[PDB]
């Protein structure tokens, strides 16, 4: 059962970051590119089609900690968003909300995390809640 | 149950064998990481200073590379940002007769004598081509900033 240490995992994901995964609905790289502790992370979603989301571009940072991948990242939207599971006030996505964050494992990624996060903008109780304007961002 | 028999040795001869201006400490949750040391070398300008690398041996160590990052910032041709190393015995000229003894060393000998040539990195590797003088002044600068604590 052998474990790769955090700082080697995220290198993993830096480099699955760089190439990019699927259809190019999320990516996520390093807020700052001279972060040895690659801790800070900048996420992209698209707006799935068919939703009120869609053809919006939503910005996010994840924080992976100290115990990351034992432990789920911590993630808050930047881009202003109507979602369940996010504050509509500051943007920080609560875990217990989201079932990849509520049942973290250390399987999970960034990747996952995002994906995730996409798949629940198509839920029913979602797609249909409206949205604020384009453009604007939470404070922080 | 437990180890491949040559990491148990290899894990173990440090400690008991330590390489010269290296120390090595093992992480407190996982047997195949380490959390390694390396002095500056003699005249080069990261003498004084002590540089952080962490080390990791994969499962399918000693077929696969060890896995090597600098934790520590530092202004050279041949390490990135991120402290990543182009070193090609880390990197398809990796054979198992290798040791991480001679990894360590050849780190060292790297940080010794970089190579601007064949570089990592081209922004440090220009300026060691082209003014190498005011480049070995920034390693130094970088050693005084970033590897005295």
């Amino acid at each position: 059962g052998v474990k790769v240490p955090r700082n080697f995992r995220l290198l993993e994901e830096l480099e699955e970051g760089q190439k990019g995964v699927g259809d190019g609905t999320v990516s996520w790289g390093l807020e700052d590119d001279e972060d040895m502790t690659l801790t800070r992370w900048t996420g992209m979603i698209i707006g799935p089609p068919r939703t009120n989301y869609e053809n919006r571009i939503y910005s996010l940072k994840v924080e992976c900690g100290p115990k990351y991948p034992e432990a789920p990242p911590s993630v808050r939207f930047v881009t202003k968003i109507n979602m369940n599971g996010i504050n509509n006030s500051s943007g920080m996505v609560d875990a217990r909300s989201i079932p990849v964050l509520a049942k973290w494992q250390n399987s999970y990624s960034i990747k996952v995390v995002l994906q995730e996060l996409r798949r629940l903008m198509m839920s029913k109780e979602n797609m249909k809640l409206p949205q604020p304007p384009e453009g604007q961002t939470y404070n922080n | 149950a437990g180890l491949p028999r040559r990491i148990i040795k290899e894990t173990q001869r440090l400690l008991a064998e330590p390489v010269p201006g290296i120390k090595a400490e093992p992480d407190e949750s996982n047997a195949r990481y380490f959390h390694v040391v390396i002095a500056g070398p003699q005249d080069s300008p990261f003498e004084g200073g002590t540089f952080k690398l962490e080390l990791f041996l994969p499962e399918e160590y000693p077929m696969a590379a060890p896995k090597v990052r600098f934790m520590t910032k530092i202004y050279h041709p041949n390490v990135n940002k991120l402290g990543s190393i182009c070193l090609d015995i880390l990197k398809d000229k990796w054979s198992p007769a290798l040791q991480i003894r001679t990894v360590l060393l050849s780190i060292q000998a790297l940080l010794s004598a970089p190579n601007p040539d064949d570089p990592l990195v081209p922004d440090v590797a220009e300026q060691w081509k082209t003014n190498e003088a005011q480049a070995i002044e920034t390693a130094r600068a970088w050693t005084r900033l970033y590897a005295m604590n």
